[PDB]
């Protein structure tokens, strides 16, 4: 009847105005990626259209999505961060 | 304003999340630190809660899922999950509409029940507790 709360994928959505270096930085700062992988993941975002940055408890993911989105907002770019159920 | 005890229990669980260098302090961290809070547990004991099976289940889940900071940099401090922030606020806001000047542990406990996607709540609900229950106990005793 009851189930533990799902896990959430934290996604990064590509846009035409956000500078890739920013995306790379966001990936490095908020997801602990080294440049090698960070750049790749960015390439996914950029060419795939979106990319799964990590997977956490809903309780957490909601928060990462918020932080990433603010940083975006503060550094004046539309870089969209979202979450989805695993 | 929070009662001496609750604030202890907070500083307590916070201090623990830095010592283990946890990125975020969650509700689970809280509900847990609550387990050893006068006001909180009384209510829990009163609902016949396995104060030991909970502690485990939480400690355990706090572990498997709480991102840890990279031993590298110290230019970061335990960030309260949004859910934490909300629980804490739903409790201050209610103690405020009752006039009494101090928020109690149990006040927070009741709050947690409202963060429906937290584990802390699923746990509490798995141990057969319900908001009513906790609230009934705080209003009267039964």
């Amino acid at each position: 009847a009851l189930k533990p709360p799902s896990m959430y994928k934290v996604i990064l959505v590509n846009d035409d105005y956000t500078p890739m270096e920013f995306v790379i930085d966001v990936l490095q700062k908020f997801f602990s990626y080294d440049v090698e992988r960070a750049t790749q993941l960015m390439l996914a975002v950029h060419y795939q259209g979106k990319a799964i940055c990590g997977v956490f408890t809903a309780e957490v993911a909601e928060t990462k999505v918020a932080m990433v989105n603010k940083y975006a907002r503060e550094n004046e770019h539309p870089l969209l961060c979202t979450l989805e159920k695993a | 304003m929070l009662n001496q005890e609750l604030e202890l229990s907070l500083n307590m669980a916070f201090a623990r999340a830095r010592e283990h260098r946890h990125e975020f302090m969650t509700v689970e961290h809280l509900l847990l630190a609550l387990l050893s809070n006068p006001s909180a547990r009384e209510a829990l004991e009163a609902c016949s809660v396995d104060l030991v099976a909970l502690r485990q289940e939480l400690e355990a889940f706090i572990e498997q899922t709480t991102p840890v900071l990279p031993a590298s940099e110290e230019e970061r401090d335990t960030q309260p999950t949004l859910s934490f922030q909300r629980v804490l606020q739903r409790a201050v806001f209610h103690v405020q509409s009752s006039g009494r000047n101090e928020v109690t542990g149990a006040n927070v406990l009741v709050a947690i029940f409202s963060e429906q996607e937290s584990q802390a709540a699923y746990l509490l609900r798995k141990h057969e507790v319900s908001r009513l229950d906790v609230v009934n106990f705080i209003s009267h005793g039964t």
